[PDB]
RNA sequence: GAAAUUGUUGAAAGGGAAGGGCAUUUGAUCAGACA
RNA sequence: GGAAUACUGCCAGCUGGGACUGAGGACUGCGACGUAAGUCAAGGAUGCUGGCAUAAUGGUUAUAUGCCGCCCGUCUUGAAA
RNA sequence: AAAUAUGUAAGAAGUCCUUGUUACUUAAUUGAACGUGGACAUUUGAAUGAAGAGCUUUUAGUGGGCCAUUUUUGGUAAGCAGAACUGGCGAUGCGGGAUGAACCGAACGUAGAGUUAAGGUGCCGGAAUACACGCUCAUCAGACACCACAAAAGGUGUUAG
RNA sequence: GCCCUGAAAAUGGAUGGCGCUCAAGCGUGUUACCUAUACUCUACCGUCAGGGUUGAUAUGAUGCCCUGACGAGUAGGCAGG
RNA sequence: GAGAACAGAAAUCUCCAGUAGAACAAAAGGGUAAAAGCCCCCUUGAUUUUGAUUUUCAGUGUGAAUACAAACCAUGAAAGU
RNA sequence: GGUUGCGGCCAUAUCUACCAGAAAGCACCGUUUCCCGUCCGAUCAACUGUAGUUAAGCUGGUAAGAGCCUGACCGAGUAGUGUAGUGGGUGACCAUACGCGAAACUCAGGUGCUGCAAUCU
């Protein structure tokens, strides 16, 4: 659906007389505005409590930054999705250098691999895998391995205009 | 494009000069609305409208509905004007002095008002006299008292007045006038 | 009394664009309508 | 030769030109209808009162 | 073919209440209507004379006249494209009186108090009623109250 | 002594119709204003 | 610990390039700049310079070229049919 | 027992006080109706709007309708037949959907400049053979709403669970 | 999920055509860019509306002057020509 | 349901339970329990005069209906109807 | 507080089963000359208030009672629904966006209130 950024989500049911100082929840929203973050935290409330919008107020809304956004990190993901006869549990894992960017991925690959557009997921989980050896996903041990080196081969350089009087050459 | 809300370019349905083609007519329009432009006086508006009249807006007001009007408490000595003729009405048997300004007087109710010693008055005569109307006594006559008002809204229980043209007995009395005859308007 | 004396504004078509390819959605699903909140100022600006 | 039946198609388009045009109301509304025992009454009430009045006049 | 009668679609809506068939209390009967009083109107079924027709059933009208053992009310029904006066002969025991105005008369004394209270004071009257406003700042505290993190939740099947 | 329609002369265009609209090249033709 | 930067927003901060337009026809208004006299971009273009002075610009016409263009009249829910 | 629809009310034609009229009505100068006299002005009694509001006369054409979303009856079904609310076509061009009455965008005085809609940008054809991550190789691949169809059932093709 | 089997009709033919395969295909994201009789600003026409102005000694008072908004149209109405 | 010679599935007698599961000409739906049903008593308001009103509606007619007014009666101890 | 007569709301007043009720009242209760009604002085009528009784009526209280009434982020923001899209899907259908929002369920808490008049340890 975007870029997305994460939020904290703050909100409660509205006081009352008998009931001042209600509970208050969180969450973290991955959405690329805080419109559609606080709309989501909303969603997902009615799904949890008695709560709508109408009778319930957000109480903060707080961007949260990557702590170490230059190191790499094995994420693992849950996630919920609705297929076209059904509905889901899964896990997959990603290997980025921020929660936000293993998102964006992550809807990316949902959509390319199951055809889930955005409206159809849960994120349930997205957490670090602090010691690999409890990295599971195949497609991901590959890159932990000792020493780790490879080429890129057939290099396709692009040309800038559309005559040539070489003829190229994949050298890499 | 616009929703509309309104019908657009609509005319404001108000005359605007008379219908009429008489130079004196359209020579009293010329100085009143000459009046009416520079002197914020409320009747030389009124007046200014009242000469755009048609015939019908314009019903003849009688020399005993103007005695009538002077009987008016605090009123006889006012000068009644009447943006229209003035007739005669033999049935009054005392008629008042006073100064009538009209656009037309017919002969017997000129001599009436005369015979008394009034005045008859044009309107441009009680400009010249009286610029802002002062003192001045405004009176329409009776509009719905055409014979054509008789015969408006005809329906069943309405009680109007057919357009009818011989006028008797089994003209237009009998089934639909009566219990006996089918049923009752 | 005082809003209603400003005649309503004519605004051009933005100028940047609408930023969306579709308008007749909500905002929130990545259309242009409803209350889109403080994002109104980057619109209106570029159509003002 | 069947041809179509009914519908009110269109018909609040037609209403609307020219209005639902609101019930109109007025200060002294008609006694039309009311009971006759009461009117009967209420007449020589009135013609009583507005003598009186008149007589107020004296 | 087709049926119109007077009566025809009133099968739910003339019916009696739940538990609550049988003789009318007497209370029905010792209200009181004088002319200018805002009925409601509401057809009883178990009593088949002076009965309003169908289409006044939910309506609100207004009294102009009073008889033996009704009051005839005037209702504007509207046809084409316009209202039209209807005046009806209704018995006791399909009217009442309409909560409709106790709003707005207990609006009135009250503002009329609250003016003197006012007035004879020095002003500041402002007994204009407003729309719902929105809501003014606030801080809300944690003592007691750290927020508590939710998730959504995998699906399941319950069965 | 119109038009349909025809002959000749001049000019022009034409790869399964012609005619039309906006626009400009090209050719022909012409008004006006300048002093 | 103490900074930088991104991102979003603000400035009645400054400044370059390019396009269309120039309605109006004494003065009259609201202002700006100056010690002042004056001045000004403040209720709609002026200044300076060149070329032609005639088919040159422009009109008309024929043709060519880009895109576009079904046969009108009628009755009909609906016609190029 | 909803939702959507739906009646009435939100004041000067209002609220309150004092006490006249009658043949109605009361046990009753009791009531009921209509009043005379007095007290309180625009925060006078929610919002938003109002190129004003009200009213009268007379007359044309029309009285084959069709379509879309939603509700919906008959029928296996129909580009079938019949209702509900709205919006359209008919009566209407303009941009998009190659094409098309009804879909999408948008409604038209003559024009300049700008920006957009819906829909597009390999070439036809104005506009990135643009960026990015996956997926797919079809000895009848696939390619954008309305829309110009495909189903049960199968695959040790390949992908992710 | 994509692909493949399941998948048979009559003139030769249609993702609009060419053609495209790490697409010019399918799902999804991000920018930029093209262009409606629509939107913004301006000129001009006309319609409707609101102002101003009889003061001669010169020419239209149905005039002249300021201003604002609006413009689809069959049947059909009316108006100025 | 439980009880009584002939008497049985069904005759007539008694007690208990009983929200209506019956009955109210008729189609069906509303309605009704010291009644709107069943038994009895008394009766002719199924009458006289001429308007208003509701449904259908053009707010025409007709049908059917409602609430009054002016009579004369019925019934009831009566309010009443 | 009891009770009676007349009531208003018309089950928190009803239903089933037990037990308790002082004082007054109400009640049951005795009688058949009279008005009056019956197959039957049971009902209905009258007479006594004297001869008798709390047994029933009535009132109240008990019950992991039946019913009924009330409450609640119990269920459930569920079902259903107004509005939107050139959203998904061959379809049947289904997600999403801005709103409105049940019923059953489950748990807890109750089990007549009150008006006028007379009367009472
Ligand atoms: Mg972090
Ligand atoms: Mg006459
Ligand atoms: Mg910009
Ligand atoms: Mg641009
Ligand atoms: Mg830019
Ligand atoms: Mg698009
Ligand atoms: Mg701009
Ligand atoms: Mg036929
Ligand atoms: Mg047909
Ligand atoms: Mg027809
Ligand atoms: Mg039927
Ligand atoms: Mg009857
Ligand atoms: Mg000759
Ligand atoms: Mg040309
Ligand atoms: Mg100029
Ligand atoms: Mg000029
Ligand atoms: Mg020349
Ligand atoms: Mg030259
Ligand atoms: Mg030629
Ligand atoms: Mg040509
Ligand atoms: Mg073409
Ligand atoms: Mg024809
Ligand atoms: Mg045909
Ligand atoms: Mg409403
Ligand atoms: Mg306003
Ligand atoms: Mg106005
Ligand atoms: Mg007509
Ligand atoms: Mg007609
Ligand atoms: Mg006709
Ligand atoms: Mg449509
Ligand atoms: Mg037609
Ligand atoms: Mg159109
Ligand atoms: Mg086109
Ligand atoms: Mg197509
Ligand atoms: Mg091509
Ligand atoms: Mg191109
Ligand atoms: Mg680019
Ligand atoms: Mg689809
Ligand atoms: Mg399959
Ligand atoms: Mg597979
Ligand atoms: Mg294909
Ligand atoms: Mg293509
Ligand atoms: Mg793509
Ligand atoms: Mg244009
Ligand atoms: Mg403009
Ligand atoms: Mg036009
Ligand atoms: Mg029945
Ligand atoms: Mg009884
Ligand atoms: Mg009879
Ligand atoms: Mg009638
Ligand atoms: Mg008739
Ligand atoms: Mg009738
Ligand atoms: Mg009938
Ligand atoms: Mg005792
Ligand atoms: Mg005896
Ligand atoms: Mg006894
Ligand atoms: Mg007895
Ligand atoms: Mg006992
Ligand atoms: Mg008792
Ligand atoms: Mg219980
Ligand atoms: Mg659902
Ligand atoms: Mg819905
Ligand atoms: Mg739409
Ligand atoms: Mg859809």
């Amino acid at each position: 659906m975007a870029h997305f950024k994460e939020y904290q989500v703050i909100g409660r049911r509205l006081p009352t007389e008998s009931v001042p100082e209600p509970k208050l929840f969180r969450m973290r929203i991955f959405a690329s505005n805080e419109v559609i973050a606080k709309s989501r935290y909303w969603y997902f409330l009615q799904k949890l409590h008695k709560v709508k919008k109408a009778s319930g107020e957000i109480v903060s809304i707080n961007q949260i930054n990557e702590a170490h956004p230059t190191k790499v990190k094995n994420f693992g993901v849950w996630v919920r999705y609705d297929s076209r006869s059904g509905t889901h549990n899964m896990y997959k894992e990603i290997r980025d250098v921020s929660r936000v960017a293993a998102v964006e991925t992550l809807y990316q690959d949902m959509a390319a691999r199951h055809r889930a557009r955005f409206r159809s997921i849960h994120i349930l989980k997205v957490a670090e895998i602090e010691k690999t050896a409890d990295v599971k996903r195949q497609y991901v041990k590959q890159f932990l391995t000792k020493d780790l080196k490879f080429p890129l081969p057939h290099r396709v350089q692009k040309s800038t205009k559309t005559f040539s009087y070489k003829r190229p050459s994949t050298f890499y | 494009g616009i929703d509309h809300t309104s019908k657009q370019h609509k005319r404001s349905g108000h005359r605007t000069a008379p219908k009429s083609d008489n130079v004196y007519l359209k020579l009293l329009v010329k100085l009143y609305t000459f009046l009416a432009r520079r002197t914020d006086a409320p009747f030389n508006k009124v007046v200014l409208k009242a000469l755009f009249l048609s015939k019908i807006n314009r019903p003849p007001v009688s020399v005993s509905r103007i005695a009538r009007a002077l009987k008016q408490e605090g009123a006889a000595n006012k000068t009644v004007v009447v943006v229209g003729t003035v007739t005669d009405d033999a049935r009054i048997f005392e008629f008042p002095k006073t100064t009538v300004a009209a656009l037309r007087f017919t002969a017997g109710a000129r001599a009436k008002i005369v015979k008394a010693g009034g005045e008859c008055i044009t309107l441009d005569q009680l400009a010249v006299r009286a610029p802002k109307g002062q003192n001045t006594l405004i009176l329409r006559g009776p509009r719905n008292s055409r014979e054509a008002v008789r015969h408006f809204g005809m329906g069943p229980h309405k009680g109007k007045a057919p357009r009818i043209l011989s006028t008797g007995r089994k003209f237009e009395r009998a089934r639909g006038r009566r219990r006996s005859k089918g049923f009752k308007v | 009394q005082a809003n209603n004396f400003l005649w309503p504004f004519k605004l051009s078509n933005p100028s940047g664009g609408w930023g969306v390819p579709r308008k007749f959605k909500h905002f929130i699903q990545g259309g242009s309508f409803g209350n889109r909140e403080e994002f109104i100022n980057k619109l209106v600006k570029s159509m003002n | 030769a069947k041809s179509k039946n009914h519908t009110a198609h269109n018909q609040t388009r037609k209403a609307h030109r020219n209005g639902i045009k609101k019930p109109k109301t007025y200060k002294y509304p008609s006694l039309k209808g009311v009971d006759p025992k009461f009117r009967r009454n209420h007449k020589h009430a009135l013609h009583g009162t507005a003598k009186a009045l008149a007589a107020a006049k004296k | 073919g087709k049926s119109h009668g007077y009566r025809s679609r009133t099968r739910y809506m003339f019916q009696r209440d739940f538990r609550k068939h049988g003789a009318v209390h007497l209370s029905t009967y010792l209200k009181v209507y004088k002319v200018g009083d805002i009925v409601d109107i509401k057809a009883n079924g178990s009593i088949q004379k002076g009965m309003p027709h169908k289409f006044y059933q939910g309506k609100t009208g207004v009294v102009y006249n009073v008889t033996k053992s009704s009051v005839g009310v005037i209702i504007n029904k509207m046809v084409g494209n316009r209202y039209l006066e209807k005046r009806l002969n209704l018995r006791v025991e399909h009217i009442k009186h309409s909560k409709c105005r106790q709003e707005f008369l207990e609006r009135v004394k009250a503002n009329a108090a609250k003016r003197a209270e006012a007035k004879a004071q020095g002003v500041a009257v402002q007994l204009k009623r407003q729309p719902a406003q929105p809501r003014e700042s606030r801080i809300v505290s944690t003592e007691g109250n750290v927020p508590q993190t939710l998730a959504p939740v995998p699906y399941e099947t319950f069965i």
